[PDB]
């Protein structure tokens, strides 16, 4: 026997992700463009989820 | 056969240049065996061999008392062995660098250096690439 | 701002804060906290040390790789100071003893060394100089420690006019000589107090508060040539403070009055130890003076810091001084002491 | 096919029973163990006299890394970045650009020795025998930073160990 | 071909040297800077051009299997020599 | 009907009942945790932290998610009672070595590029 | 090793002589070989018991 | 002076005694500890140098971190390092201990033991050979021989 | 073919196909699919409600006797509505055979615990809960097995970052090990390795 919940799915509280990384982040859902250097199309089949690019800096040691 | 081993001990005492050399080698290496000299370093390390010993004790080195800049009468380490005698001493080959010298090159260090950690000669890492982003330099003259 | 000295990152261990700091006296009580706070945000910290390197080891895990550089220095040799301050934009001075040795008196460590450091820093182009003085620093003080402190801050302001002088008052912490001093005085049975400690008022300050104040003074642009007084939120009569200290440690409090000359004689008797003295005449003097009130000076609240009360952090120092029977007693058990707050 | 390890029964004759009782009362097998240890006492020990004597190694031994040169003194590395791609621990960092004479050479070549797993995959991937794992293993340091090698350090290691490295490669290259 | 910067810091073969106002120089105080003195560009410039009497030459770096992948170099241009893209040796047809 | 199998609770009321039971258990536990782990915080601070942790998830309306949250809270409490957690794990709830990160626009603009 | 240069790398002498060997060495040490889709559970009698990989 | 000579001789005596009697804790984490077992094996026989394993932290002088330090393990390692009486030393052995090594980018691995405890000697290798660890131990002995506690106290 | 190619075994393939037909006939209520792979491995895809019956039948039936639970694990496929793929590997010593049983679940639907069928499942189920977040109903003692105390999240999920969210270091001001947001001196370098040319035509999918 079933309970028939009537709300949209939401599992954010169960994933252990910090709040900053849930609300602030923007994801791109896209089929990656073909690499213009090659003619193969096998990398343009599936959809990809990626996150927005954040800051990268230089390490004071080793650069 | 007891007299034989005692005479062998006396022979080991006498074959190190007398009593003083015997005590010197005993307090410098905790070992008093006598073996056939194979060669000597330009830094002063001597290499001895005795094929009658078991594998691992058949080749050994008496280190020098003065390497590049430090006194090694007591403070010795395995990093004081030059690469050719390093290859001979670790049994990667059966041929000493005396009979089989290494190939000479113009970029090979003529002077071996030991482990220089803890000394002002220690290696300090740094980034070897140039600056990436170039900044705009404002003019040196007033604008009005 | 010299691009390599531009802040980068999130403000963490691997980030860049843009601070290159030379912390004199970083191997002591305040120095370890200051170095920890500098290394948390990703600063480049230079530690000049005269002691054996084994005594600097606890400072190693305080920064990322390459962010803490240890160098030998000599207080009487200006070349060492110049060598250790060549590439720094911040110089913090925490050098100081609570006793006099056969090689360094109070003038050596509170006047000559700070003046040499400040002059070398000014000639080396160092931008910021943080110097530590005492709240009770006074030219006409009965303590040579405080007279030397006053002369030293005068000379430091002379040599480095843009220097920032910070005047704390009896810092208390895990490795202090304030709570541990009174707690260890239990080994002699009774607690000797001049005038029963009824004519002395203390305003002790937390160690983390002082370190955060130093960091905020480094990062604050208006605190260049100011003088700050770092004090705690409450003022206590010495008798009540010591009674509270013994209460938190769960040790029997047996106070008795001692004449000033007798306590001075006791301090002189303890001064003969070739090792770190248990107490000194200067310490006996400084313990029994009321903390000065300087309302004209900016405090911790001007640097965005709310001073931590002693009643919130006394257990983390005094739990070590308890017996096995009282180790698990809670912090809210021991009846906060009465405060003479104006 | 199998065998039993603990499926034997003892004979119950008076001879065997008396022998077992004597074993219980006079501790014969304990004396056997004592005799075994006593036998080992008079044998020659297997200890070697380090650092004056060393354990044996092989030409294939994977030790400290080194960057090599051609006999003219030119660097073998061509900045192809195969070693960087193959590295299981991402210990290699490479940056390159055309040299002043238009040659394909590295500007940055770092190996994080505290990331390295010393697997030898980099010298397998190298097509010009530029990067190798040398015979050295005695290079312990006192600070972590000393184990973050850059191009200069690796080139110095090559210049210092080339005499042994070339001999080991000469002895081993026909198996590769 | 080592060279000293205006501050005394050695300039490495990649042309890297800290500026006078760079704090990172403090990492070399009481210590040294690791610079390899055998600049490969000068050493390969010191190598003489090899005269060969064919239009196409073959180079493998010497040592056979101990060199680099074998490549073929065209020498039709008399203006410039033919350089190996791996080892940097130069080849040329007879002229003058 | 969305054809959803429950975990423990048929609907929201039983979920709130389980939440209340877990809250009672944590509220009882806090003084014993302060005594045993030798914490420099007070019992009031610990109960405030428990209340804050419970209120962090106050927006959940799915009974299954509440059920799993109660399961995780029971796991945490069982870890704390058996002293499987250490003082570091207990005090990780308080974040004392982390600097307070500002929330207004201008401070974020000053420090860096993060939104 | 299996005489299939799309799985096992060629000998270093072949890689420095033949174009196909160089291409296969490059691609095997940069990208690696592609494994056809599928799942396997493989077990061996390791000295400590059954050691398996799914 | 006479006092300088006396304190130098006393420093020599104490340094010799401390470096000639080094007792590491019985403490190992992973593959590297196996090589540690080979450093006590008859071929190398670290006991001949005066190096003896002792289980109690209270009776140990050196901590050899032989293996990967995980987040679950870091408080335990810190605890048993703190319970070691002073003077005490830490030897970091193998890639995982030195900087994380093969598991540097993991979610459950401490990127080097120097984030938890101060380190005196770093022994590279995955794992370092028993000879390499013996070289590290002898280097630590030399570093102890360089100590000048009593001279520093005298010049204070 | 010959030397470089793996040989085929048709006998085992036919035997496993026959036994898969047998099992599917005996339990139509739960068995959704049966497969035999090219390297002779039998897989049975079942409904989640049939975990305890099917497994029990495989352990206790005279003709199955799959008495050993070799491994139990989960696979995460984020593109599926039912995220997690629960895999049981069973060994039968009497018939010298191996079988695999696969079911599915999502983040919020529990899977029945199998400890009453195989005791070996106990820790295995714990590990799944620790690594993927799949809850197992009626598990005698369900808690984390592999992660640190108080660890938040399930690391083996595909959307979990490789280095996680927090890292540990000792702090001298508080005199203890503390956790702080991750910062890497060197960031892990992502590599794009997939070739843009198709490798295996036998697995080509319809172009939709
Ligand atoms: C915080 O700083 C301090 C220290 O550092 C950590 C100390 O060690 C320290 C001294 C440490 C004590 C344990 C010394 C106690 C020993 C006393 C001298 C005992 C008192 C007299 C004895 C001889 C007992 C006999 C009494 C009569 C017969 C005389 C003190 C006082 C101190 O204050
Ligand atoms: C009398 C009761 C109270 C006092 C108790 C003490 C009893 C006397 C202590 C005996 C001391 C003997 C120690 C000396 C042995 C040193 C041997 C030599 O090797 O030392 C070298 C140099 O010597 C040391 O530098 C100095 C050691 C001696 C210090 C000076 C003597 C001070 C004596 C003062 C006695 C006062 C006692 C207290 C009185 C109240 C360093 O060599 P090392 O690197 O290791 O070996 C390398 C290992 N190799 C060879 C295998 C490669
Ligand atoms: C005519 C009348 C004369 C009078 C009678 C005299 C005759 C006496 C004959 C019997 C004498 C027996 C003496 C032995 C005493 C105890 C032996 C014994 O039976 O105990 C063993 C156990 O003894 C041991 O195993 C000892 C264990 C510890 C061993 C420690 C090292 C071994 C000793 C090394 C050499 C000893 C050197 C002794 C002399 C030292 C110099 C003073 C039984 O134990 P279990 O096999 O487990 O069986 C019990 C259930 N039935
Ligand atoms: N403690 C308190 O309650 C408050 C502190 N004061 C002042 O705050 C400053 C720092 O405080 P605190 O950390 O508690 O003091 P500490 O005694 O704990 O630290 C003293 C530091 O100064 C160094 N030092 C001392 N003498 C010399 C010297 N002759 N040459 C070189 N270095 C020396 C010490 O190095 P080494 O380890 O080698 O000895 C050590 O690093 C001090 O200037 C103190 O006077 C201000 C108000 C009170
Ligand atoms: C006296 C004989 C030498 C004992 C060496 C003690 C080494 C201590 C490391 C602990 C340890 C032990 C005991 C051990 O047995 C083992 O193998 C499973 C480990 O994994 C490598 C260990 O780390
Ligand atoms: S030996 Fe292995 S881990 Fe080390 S640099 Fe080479 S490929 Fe990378
Ligand atoms: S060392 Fe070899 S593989 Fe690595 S970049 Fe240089 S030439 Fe390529
Ligand atoms: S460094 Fe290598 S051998 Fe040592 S514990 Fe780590 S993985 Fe194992
Ligand atoms: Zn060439």
């Amino acid at each position: 026997q079933l309970i028939a919940v009537d709300e949209k799915l939401d599992i954010t509280t169960l994933t252990g992700v910090p709040e900053e990384h849930i609300k602030t982040r923007k994801v791109r859902i896209f089929v990656p463009a073909r690499n213009n250097m090659q003619s193969g199309v096998n990398n343009t089949k599936k959809w990809k989820m990626e996150f927005d690019t954040r800051e990268r800096w230089e390490n004071p040691l080793m650069g | 056969e007891l007299v034989q081993v005692l005479r062998r001990g006396l022979q080991q005492v006498s074959g190190h240049g007398g009593l003083r050399g015997y005590l010197r080698v005993l307090f410098r290496a905790n070992d008093v065996r006598v073996g056939t000299l194979v060669g000597e370093d330009k830094y002063g390390n001597k290499y001895y061999e005795d094929n009658k010993q078991f594998f691992g004790r058949h080749r050994w080195v008496i280190y020098t008392t003065e390497m590049n800049g430090r006194d090694t009468f007591w403070d010795v380490d395995g990093s004081m062995v030059p690469p050719e005698w390093h290859r001979w001493l670790h049994c990667m080959t059966d041929d000493p660098p005396t009979t089989k010298p290494p190939t000479a090159r113009k970029y090979i260090w003529t002077n071996h250096k030991f482990n220089v950690s803890g000394t002002p000669q220690q290696y300090v890492p740094y980034s070897t690439t140039r600056k990436k982003i170039q900044e705009w330099v404002p003019p040196s003259t007033p604008y009005k | 701002l010299h691009h390599a000295l531009i802040p980068h990152g999130k403000g963490g261990r691997s980030s860049v804060s843009g601070i290159v700091a030379t912390v004199f006296g970083a191997t002591g009580f305040l120095g370890r906290y200051v170095v920890n706070h500098l290394g948390r945000m990703g600063s480049q910290v230079i530690v000049p040390y005269r002691c054996e390197p084994y005594d600097t080891m606890h400072l190693r895990p305080m920064g990322d790789l390459g962010q803490i550089i240890f160098m030998e220095w000599n207080g009487k040799d200006k070349d060492s100071i110049r060598k250790v301050v060549e590439h720094s934009n911040v110089v913090i001075n925490l050098v100081g003893r609570e006793w006099e040795t056969k090689n360094f008196d109070f003038e050596d460590v509170f006047v000559k060394i700070p003046h040499a450091i400040a002059q070398v820093s000014k000639e080396a182009g160092v931008e910021k100089l943080i110097h530590i003085s005492h709240l009770n620093a006074d030219i006409k003080s009965p303590s040579r420690y405080l007279r030397s402190k006053a002369v030293g801050e005068k000379e430091v302001r002379a040599a480095f006019p843009e220097a920032t002088i910070i005047k704390p008052s009896d810092i208390f912490g895990r490795e202090d000589r304030f709570l541990n001093y009174f707690a260890s005085m239990r080994w002699f049975g009774g607690v000797p107090l001049i005038s029963l400690g009824k004519e002395t008022v203390k305003q002790p300050v937390y160690i983390v508060d002082v370190s955060k104040g130093i960091i905020n003074a480094i990062k604050d642009p208006d605190a260049k040539g100011k003088t700050f007084a770092f004090v705690g939120p409450n003022r206590y009569l010495l008798f009540d403070l010591v009674q509270y200290i013994f209460a938190v440690a769960y040790r029997p409090f047996l106070p008795y009055p001692l004449p000033h000359f007798a306590y001075r004689w006791v301090g002189r008797l303890f001064e003969v130890s070739p090792f770190e003295p248990w107490t000194t005449r200067d310490k006996v003097e400084r313990v029994h003076m009321s903390d000065m009130t300087l309302p004209h000076l900016p405090g911790l609240e001007d640097l965005g810091i709310q001073a931590t009360p002693l009643e919130l952090k006394a257990i983390e120092v005094l739990r070590r001084h308890r017996t096995y029977r009282w180790l698990t007693s809670e912090m809210e058990d021991v009846k906060p002491a009465k405060t003479v707050n104006i | 096919t199998y065998k039993f390890v603990n499926m034997r029964e003892p004979s119950m004759d008076m001879k065997s029973v008396t022998d077992r009782a004597a074993q219980t009362l006079l501790w014969t097998e304990l004396v056997r163990g004592l005799g075994m240890t006593l036998s080992y006492l008079f044998r020659e020990p297997a200890t070697i006299n380090y650092p004056f004597e060393k354990g044996p190694l092989s030409p294939r031994f994977r030790g400290e890394h080194a960057l090599r040169r051609y006999p003219s003194g030119e660097e073998r590395c061509i900045a192809c970045k195969l070693c960087e791609a193959v590295c299981p621990a991402q210990a290699i960092t490479i940056e390159a650009e055309p040299r002043a004479d238009g040659s394909r050479r590295t500007t940055r070549y770092d190996i994080d020795m505290t990331k390295c797993i010393y697997c030898g995959f980099c010298q397998e991937a190298c097509p010009v025998d530029a990067i190798v794992e040398g015979p050295n293993f005695e290079f312990s340091t006192e600070t972590h930073e000393e184990l973050l090698y850059n191009k200069e350090k690796l080139l110095n290691n090559g210049d210092k160990w080339e005499a042994e490295i070339a001999a080991n490669i000469q002895a081993d290259y026909l198996y590769r | 071909g080592v060279r000293t910067s205006p501050t005394g810091e050695k300039v490495t073969h990649t042309g890297q040297a800290y500026d006078d106002g760079d704090y990172r120089r403090v990492r070399f105080s009481d210590r040294q800077k690791e610079v390899n003195e055998n600049f490969a560009i000068d050493l390969i410039a010191e190598q003489p051009v090899s005269e060969v009497g064919s239009r196409v030459i073959s180079c493998d770096g010497g040592g056979g299997a101990l060199g680099h992948p074998r490549v073929y170099i065209n020498l039709d241009k008399e203006t410039k020599t033919g350089t190996c893209g791996y080892c940097g040796l130069q080849f040329r047809q007879p002229h003058h | 009907g969305t054809s959803v199998k429950p975990i423990f609770s048929r609907d929201m009321n039983e979920a709130k009942r389980r939440v209340r039971e877990l809250y009672r258990a944590w509220y009882r536990e806090v003084p014993n945790t302060v005594h045993l782990f030798q914490l420099d915080i007070s019992v009031k601070q610990g109960r405030d932290k428990v209340r804050e942790m419970f209120m962090k998830n106050a927006h959940v309306t799915d009974p299954r998610v509440v059920d799993l949250l109660v399961i995780k809270g029971k796991m945490e409490l069982e870890e704390t009672i058996n002293v499987w957690k250490q003082r570091t794990h207990i005090m990780r709830f308080f974040h004392e070595t982390e600097a307070p990160r500002p929330t207004d626009f201008l401070s974020k603009f000053y420090v860096g590029h993060d939104p | 090793k299996v005489d299939d240069a799309k799985v096992s790398p060629p000998k270093r002498a072949e890689m420095k002589t033949s174009m196909e060997s160089l291409i296969h060495h490059f691609k095997l040490y940069t990208e690696g070989y592609q494994v056809p889709p599928g799942a396997t559970y493989t077990a061996i009698e390791a000295p400590k018991g059954e050691f398996g990989v799914y | 002076s006479r006092g300088e000579y006396v304190v130098a001789k006393l420093d020599d005596l104490v340094n010799w005694a401390r470096r000639s009697s080094l007792w590491p804790m019985t403490f190992g984490l992973a593959c590297c500890a196996v090589e540690m077992m080979h450093m006590a094996a008859p071929r190398y026989d670290m006991d001949r140098f005066g190096v003896v394993f002792r289980a109690s932290p209270r009776q140990s002088d050196v901590m050899i971190v032989a293996g990967t330090l995980t987040n679950k393990m870091a408080p335990a390692l810190r605890k048993v390092y703190d319970q070691m009486p002073e003077p005490r030393y830490v030897v970091s052995m193998g890639s995982c201990a030195n900087g994380g090594g093969y598991y540097h980018y993991s979610y459950s691995v401490v990127r080097g033991c120097d984030r938890i405890v101060p380190v005196d000697i770093y022994v590279p290798g995955c794992p370092p050979t028993a000879e390499a660890l013996l070289y590290g131990i002898l280097q630590l002995q030399r570093k102890i021989k360089r100590e000048k506690r009593l001279r520093i106290w005298y010049r204070r | 073919t010959r030397p470089t190619i793996r040989p085929r075994n048709d006998v085992v393939h036919k035997q496993l196909s026959a036994f898969g037909q047998y099992v599917a006939e005996i339990l139509p209520k739960y068995v959704q699919q049966v497969q035999v792979s090219c390297f002779n491995e039998l897989e049975i895809f079942i409904h989640p409600d049939g975990v305890i019956p099917v497994l029990t039948f495989l352990r206790d039936h005279t003709n199955a006797q799959f008495k050993s639970l070799a491994d139990l694990t989960a696979v995460d496929v984020p593109t599926r509505q039912n995220r997690f793929e629960i895999v049981y590997n069973l060994l039968s010593l009497r018939f010298n055979s191996r079988i695999r049983v696969k079911t599915y679940t999502d983040e919020l639907t529990p899977i029945e615990s199998s400890v009453t069928v195989y005791k070996a499942a106990n820790w295995y189920e714990r590990e799944i809960w620790d690594m993927f977040g799949v809850f197992f109903a009626n598990h005698p003692d369900l808690r984390r097995i592999l992660t640190d105390y108080g660890f938040e999240g399930h690391p083996f999920r595909k959307d979990f970052p490789l280095s996680g969210y927090v890292e540990l270091r000792y702090d001298d001001e508080v005199k203890r090990v503390v956790a702080e947001p991750v910062e890497l001196a060197q960031e892990f370098r992502k590599f794009d390795l997939n070739s843009p040319w198709e490798a295996f035509p036998a697995y080509r999918q319809p172009p939709e």
